[PDB]
């Protein structure tokens, strides 16, 4: 029996920013979707276009799994038809989503006294971005009519900032892991099951 | 980009570095006032410096925007905020001179020993002894003697100052577009630019004066029935038509009638009541005390308390080990971070306090969505009047006896009602005329109307006509009577108490309303009620994003100040003043002279 590595994405040492988001292809291996349940605590195992049940009779083309980390304010936007900062500039679902987001809290890895400025997210993009997008150009942002000449000043700022991640915050403000698995079914014979 | 388009991106980048760097402000000095250490005031001192000059270099920016092309509510309300210049329109060196002044006024008044004729190694200072020989004590002399000796000590070496101060806070605020400092302070009720809910800065002296004539009548009883019971106190002392002496008000500067209580009771056979034997009895702690007012707040329909809030909070004294500050204060640390500092001992008194702090968090937490620079009250006196309605419910009789505090074999009496409700009156209704002359005059000096040679002539006979009280012997133009006060010397706004106070009782009447209360408004209670909880909660949650006049309207549904809840509230302790002065003079006469 030759089991899929879902031990490599949930549990790993670092996560990667949210901007620059983390993604893998699973193919070719026997899907154990229970041992998603060895955690147990999950602030959310939302699922969309499939049962609640994981249903481990189905069998798709391959599998994706998209990692990163952010606050606890902002799960609520990993959903499709969602507006908002993260939403739009940083990750973006398509509004024919089928998948499962799972999140869970980190405090406890993510935190650091005296702040954790590792973790940082896109603000300014100057455009919405299309579904499975990353973006990671790192250039500075002109809010103005005089163009900017590659420093910041006045109307022009560095489009990317911190989290800055304490204990004692409130589960508000606190990290929070998320992994984002999608089933490609789309032609070729079916090789994850 | 249209120019509105420029400050919310500028605005968001603000928000974002605000709330970033106040943490660590706010988390040294709450770690500095928990543990109190050498190190910990450094740190203190470098977050505060950081953090003032985060916000100067943001402010300078700021002033970047026109501010007359903005249709956005929100976003004109956050740049006029952080637009304001402040004291640096004037000049290095004036700013040096007032910054001297002012450190010299507050180094001065805290200092402020005071020897005696009897030993010249035998001075008592303010906080401790003068207070206890200016409160507790009964002697004629002895007061006479501190009343004098402090604030001819103090008030002769402040006046210099206080004129330099009071032209240079002048040129300050007209540098500020302002006519005088006076209206710089008036300035925090003014609301403009929204129609219907338009708000001018001289409205507030005409509201203040209408409300005050209302209120004059019950004060002139309350006066004639102190003077009375003071005049049987202090035999061949008291003219029954002239005025009280100063220093019979058992306060350096007669700013509550609290401690006058044991001298004025109707009925001192029967005692008020006292829980702290009980609470004794059942052994209570810090930590039940903490638990039972949550519990007041929930049933009302608000959320309780967050997981890190009895975690961080300390409500218990740390001991001799280390030093902290045993003054109660509630810390809104931001981003979801709020705890309580507080030294709870098992008292009845403690009680009241820790559901005035949780009252305090509880509208922290109201408003913790709104905008960094919109996170505060409507104005300066909505916190303390939402802490005092919170503490106000909870200590009626009926709350005690359904907490099991009180017997349930207990009635009330008509011989109690009336001594409690003369109690919490020599606090609250005796100290709004003090107020009001004491803002008053303020105002007329910094308007210029008061010459400089009228300043004590002016303040002694105003404190005659409106406050009632006669001056023990005469003090020359050399003295600075105004100045012995903390809050005059110490550069403060001394209006707040008086709009908190009607705001009290607004409140109060209106949730007693909104609750269906059946008898007298001075034995409501807000709780088991959701209605009440879910009308507040609609104020709360609004923080400083929208006229307090539009607020005001929410909870009570009037557009101004009303003074109608007040004389509600204290109906039968009037009527029953009226049955007892039938053979008595009201009013006094300014005349009159102890000297
Ligand atoms: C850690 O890895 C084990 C497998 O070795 C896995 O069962 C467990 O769920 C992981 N813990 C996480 C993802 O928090
Ligand atoms: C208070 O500060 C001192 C100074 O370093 C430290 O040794 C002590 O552990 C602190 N106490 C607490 C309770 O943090
Ligand atoms: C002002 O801007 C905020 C967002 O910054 C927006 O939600 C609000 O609707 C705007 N005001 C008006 C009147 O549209
Ligand atoms: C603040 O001072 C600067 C410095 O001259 C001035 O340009 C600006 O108009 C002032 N703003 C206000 C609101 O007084
Ligand atoms: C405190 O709040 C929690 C959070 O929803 C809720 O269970 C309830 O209102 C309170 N819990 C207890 C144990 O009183
Ligand atoms: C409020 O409700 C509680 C529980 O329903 C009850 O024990 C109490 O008697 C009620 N009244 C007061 C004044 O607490
Ligand atoms: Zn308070």
């Amino acid at each position: 029996t030759n089991l899929c590595p879902f031990d490599e994405v949930f549990n790993a040492t670092r996560f990667a920013s949210v901007y620059a988001w983390n993604r893998k292809r699973i193919s070719n291996c026997v899907a154990d979707y229970s041992v998603l349940y060895n955690f147990a605590p999950f602030f959310a195992f939302k699922c969309y276009g499939v049962s609640p049940t994981k249903l481990n009779d189905l069998c798709f083309t391959n599998v994706y799994a998209d990692s990163f980390v952010i606050r606890g304010n902002e799960v609520s936007q990993i959903a499709p038809g969602q507006t908002g900062n993260i939403a739009d500039y940083n990750y973006k679902l398509p509004d024919d989503f089928t998948g499962c987001v799972i999140a869970w809290n980190s405090n406890k890895l993510d935190s650091k006294v005296g702040g954790n400025y590792n973790y940082r997210y896109r603000l300014f993009r100057k455009s919405n971005l299309k579904p499975f997008e990353r973006d990671i150009s790192t250039e500075i942002y002109q809010a103005g009519n005089k163009p900017c000449n590659g420093v910041a000043g006045v109307n022009c700022y560095f489009p990317l900032q911190s989290y800055g991640f304490r204990p004692t915050y409130g589960v508000g403000h606190q990290p929070y892991r998320v992994v984002v698995l999608s089933f490609e079914l789309l032609h070729a014979p079916a090789t994850v099951c | 980009s249209t120019i509105e388009e420029q400050a919310k991106t500028f605005l968001d980048k603000f928000n974002h570095e605000a709330e970033d760097l106040f943490y660590q402000s706010s988390l040294a000095s709450w770690n500095y006032n928990t543990n109190i250490t050498e190190e910990n005031v450094q740190n203190m001192n470098n977050a505060g410096d950081k953090w003032s000059a985060f916000l100067k270099e943001q402010s300078t920016l700021a002033q970047m925007y026109p501010l007359q092309e903005i249709q956005n509510l929100t976003v004109k309300l956050q740049l006029q905020a952080l637009q304001q210049n402040g004291s640096s329109v004037l000049s290095e060196d004036k700013s040096k001179r007032l910054n001297t002044i002012l450190n010299t006024m507050s180094t001065i008044y805290s200092t402020g020993k005071v020897c005696n004729p009897d030993n010249p190694q035998e001075c008592l200072l303010l906080e401790p002894g003068l207070n206890e020989i200016m409160a507790n004590s009964l002697d004629y002399n002895e007061r006479l003697w501190a009343w004098e000796s402090w604030r001819s000590e103090v008030g002769k070496q402040l006046r210099p100052l206080y004129e330099e101060y009071v032209v240079l806070k002048n040129e300050m605020a007209r540098a500020n577009h302002y006519e005088d400092y006076g209206d710089y302070w008036r300035g925090d009720y003014e609301v403009n630019g929204v129609d219907g809910y338009d708000y001018s800065r001289g409205q507030l002296i005409e509201d203040v004066e209408h409300t005050f004539e209302e209120i004059k009548p019950l004060y002139e009883h309350l006066h004639a029935y102190v003077r009375a019971k003071l005049m049987n106190a202090y035999p061949s002392y008291i003219s029954p038509i002239g005025c009280l002496p100063a220093h019979l008000l058992g306060d350096m500067w007669g700013r509550f009638w609290t401690n006058l209580y044991s001298l004025t009771v109707p009925f001192g056979q029967k005692p008020n009541i006292d829980v702290t034997d009980a609470m004794v009895d059942q052994a209570w702690d810090a930590q039940r005390i903490f638990k039972e007012a949550e519990k007041f707040f929930v049933s009302v329909g608000l959320p309780n308390m967050t997981q890190g809030f009895w975690e961080n909070s300390m409500l218990t004294d740390p001991g001799n080990v280390q030093k902290a500050v045993c003054h109660p204060t509630a810390w809104d640390l931001g981003k979801g971070d709020f705890r309580i500092l507080m030294c709870t001992k098992v008292t009845m008194d403690d009680f009241l306090t820790a559901h005035h702090e949780m009252g305090h968090i509880q509208y922290d937490m109201a408003y913790a969505a709104q905008p960094f620079l919109l996170r505060n009250g409507a104005n300066e006196g909505f916190h303390e009047a939402v802490g005092e309605i919170m503490s106000l419910s909870a200590a009626t009789p009926k709350h005690l006896k359904s907490i099991g505090l009180l017997s349930p074999d207990f009635q009330e009496d008509n011989e109690t009602e009336i001594n409690f409700l003369l109690k919490q009156a020599l606090t609250i209704v005796g100290t709004l005329p003090f107020t009001y002359m004491l803002e008053k005059w303020r105002w007329m000096v910094f308007k210029g109307e008061i010459p400089k040679d009228q300043w004590m002539k002016k303040w002694w006979e105003m404190k005659r006509e409106i406050v009632g009280v006669v001056e023990p012997v005469p003090h020359d133009e050399t003295y600075c009577d105004p100045a012995s006060l903390f809050h005059v010397s110490n550069d403060y706004s001394f209006i707040r108490y008086y709009t908190r106070t009607l705001y009290q009782f607004q409140f109060q009447e209106a949730l007693c309303q909104a609750a269906k209360h059946e008898g007298p408004l001075h034995k409501c209670d807000i709780s088991n009620s959701t209605e009440a909880g879910q009308k507040l909660f609609n104020m709360l949650r609004l923080g400083k994003s929208e006229p307090w006049t539009l607020a005001l309207e929410n909870v009570v549904g009037a557009k101004n100040m009303n003074v109608r809840p007040l004389l509600n509230y204290f109906e039968p302790l009037f009527t029953w003043l009226k049955d007892q002065n039938k053979n008595s003079f009201v009013g006094w006469s300014t005349d009159w002279s102890p000297y």
